[PDB]
RNA sequence: ACCCACUCGGCACCUUACGAGAAAUCAAAGUCUUUGGGUUCUGGGGGGAGUAUGGUCGCAAGGCUGAAACUUAAAGGAAUUGACGGAAGGGCACCACCAGGAGUGGAGCCUGCGGCUUAAUUUGACUCAACACGGGGAAACUCACCAGGUCCAGACACAAUAAGGAUUGACAGAUUGAGAGCUCUUUCUUGAUUUUGUGGGUGGUGGUGCAUGGCCGUUCUUAGUUGGUGGAGUGAUUUGUCUGCUUAAUUGCGAUAACGAACGAGACCUUAACCUACUAAAUAGUGGUGCUAGCAUUUGCUGGUUAUCCACUUCUUAGAGGGACUAUCGGUUUCAAGCCGAUGGAAGUUUGAGGCAAUAACAGGUCUGUGAUGCCCUUAGACGUUCUGGGCCGCACGCGCGCUACACUGACGGAGCCAGCGAGUCUAACCUUGGCCGAGAGGUCUUGGUAAUCUUGUGAAACUCCGUCGUGCUGGGGAUAGAGCAUUGUAAUUAUUGCUCUUCAACGAGGAAUUCCUAGUAAGCGCAAGUCAUCAGCUUGCGUUGAUUACGUCCCUGCCCUUUGUACACACC
């Protein structure tokens, strides 16, 4: 045929990071638990799901994308 | 037309290790049994066999 | 000198074969496994080789005598069937000529092929049997090519990572052609579906048509193939299946060691022709009758009225039959098959035109029709796939199929005004009458039709009539180009197509060459269908107008058949 060319640099992938996560939650000296990072008021995302804190920006990841609640 | 009428053909493709073979089968059915269609080939010309006669016999006539 | 009969001894031929032979053949090549008249000579698989060496003869060239080592499974003979020939004899044919028609080859354009060019201009096919062919009319799609961007749709098995999370998704920004979370920033989300690896798959318009199937094209506009019983031959085989004649035909007559048959041809089938005979029909149509318009008026003539009734089946439709068998007569001929003319006939060229079509051959074409396929290649920075954009159309030029033309048998303008084959919309937007609007193209409102019911009498075009023009590249011709309007489509730029004004090229009948064709044919002329969102200068069919000239031949060319040669048989590649 011909085979091979390229100006180098092959595109990578994604990794989906790591994180030993959900430490976000705070429980006092025996033992009241207060939620850090607000949860989402979407009837398809029963308030377990949380909102990520960017700039301006609070974001529901469970809404696979949807909805942009912002404080 | 008798081909349409009397022969039945089928080709099948037998897929073997080294390549494939084409099988064709032809069957010609007995026309004389045709049940529902020409009972013979268009070719076929039968003459009915005559009857050995004993003629002569001077006139005469029967009454009923 | 000649004729007849005979007889010795010659050179030969003819016919037979008791007989001989592997056969071809042989009065010897017979009297041979039932093997002996006398005698001379030579051979013992093929090469090596009539070579080496010695002897001998020769002026020489060379003659006579004449080894081995080694190598090799065949060399060879006769005949049979094929296959092939740049040998001979016959034939067959408008993919051959003859007699001609209409042209192509010259021009502009259309369209395929080469070539060049190019990021790419995807590719197959190259004598008939590649080149308007791949149904191949490509704007995306198609698509295979090029510039680039996603995705896995990577079955399954083992293994590894790993619930303290194997993996999935993303808003905004960056980024990107892109409102692709492709990647990145950032930080939620998801929950064992995936991920990583190896093994194994899988897709592929990747290769191989010289690995195959299937299909197709070609030989073939051809006429060939085969067995029964008998004849011939040790046998393979042959005869039948053939000199002749005849036919489109191994179609038949006839001849005849053959007789009588089967495949292919013919028969058969489809379509076009003929039925005042049959069965009928408001999805076909006629006459009558009403209701009714116009003109005449003397009853008349010409129309309207998907039912106002009655009858019919000639025209239309399609079931069942019938019809033609080259019939009658005659001429010709081996008075055979047949051919020829005349009459009759719807029809007498296989009635015209098709479908189907044996055995066999080709390294014909097709893996780019197929979830037909072997093998090879490739498989996550893909040759998988999809998205965006370009390309198949690129233009010094060679070649092929075409379209339009060079005008006055014409162009133009009004008017007459007639086909046949077709096709159309369900979970959809197909075929479109009618009314308005619009110069046109078209637009808009409605409408009938899943259809002999409506489009549609498809009022098609050539054509016919009356005019204008008047031989002047003219008002023949309409290439090229400008400017505008619309239609299809997400998209029209490299201009899909349609309309309008303008621009008005070559072309003044085409060198060498070359194609096609014999009657409702050639030629001219348009239509429907295929393709199709849109695009036919292409095709498959259809009807319309409708000739000239053969009704012969072997000169050219192509093929077939005999004879004949062969050391070919993988068969002259
Ligand atoms: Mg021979
Ligand atoms: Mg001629
Ligand atoms: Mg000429
Ligand atoms: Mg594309
Ligand atoms: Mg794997
Ligand atoms: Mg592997
Ligand atoms: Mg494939
Ligand atoms: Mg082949
Ligand atoms: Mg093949
Ligand atoms: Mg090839
Ligand atoms: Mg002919
Ligand atoms: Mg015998
Ligand atoms: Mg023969
Ligand atoms: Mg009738
Ligand atoms: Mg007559
Ligand atoms: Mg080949
Ligand atoms: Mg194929
Ligand atoms: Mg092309
Ligand atoms: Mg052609
Ligand atoms: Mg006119
Ligand atoms: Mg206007
Ligand atoms: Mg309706
Ligand atoms: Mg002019
Ligand atoms: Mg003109
Ligand atoms: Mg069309
Ligand atoms: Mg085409
Ligand atoms: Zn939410």
């Amino acid at each position: 045929k011909k085979v091979y060319t390229t100006p180098k640099k092959i595109k990578h992938k994604h990794k989906k990071v790591k994180l030993a996560v959900l430490s976000y939650y705070k429980v006092d000296a025996e033992g009241k638990v207060t939620k850090l990072r607000r949860e989402c008021s979407n009837p398809t995302c029963g308030a377990g799901v949380f909102l990520a804190n960017h700039k301006d920006r609070l974001y529901c990841g469970k809404c696979h994308s949807v909805y942009k609640v912002n404080a | 037309q008798p081909v349409n009428d009397f022969i039945d053909t089928a080709t099948r493709h037998v897929l073997m290790r080294q390549g494939v073979l084409g099988i064709k089968v032809k069957i010609m059915r007995d026309p004389a049994k045709s049940r529902t269609g020409p009972k013979a080939l268009p070719d076929a010309v039968t003459i009915i066999e005559p009857k050995e006669e004993e003629p002569i016999l001077a006139p005469s006539v029967k009454d009923y």
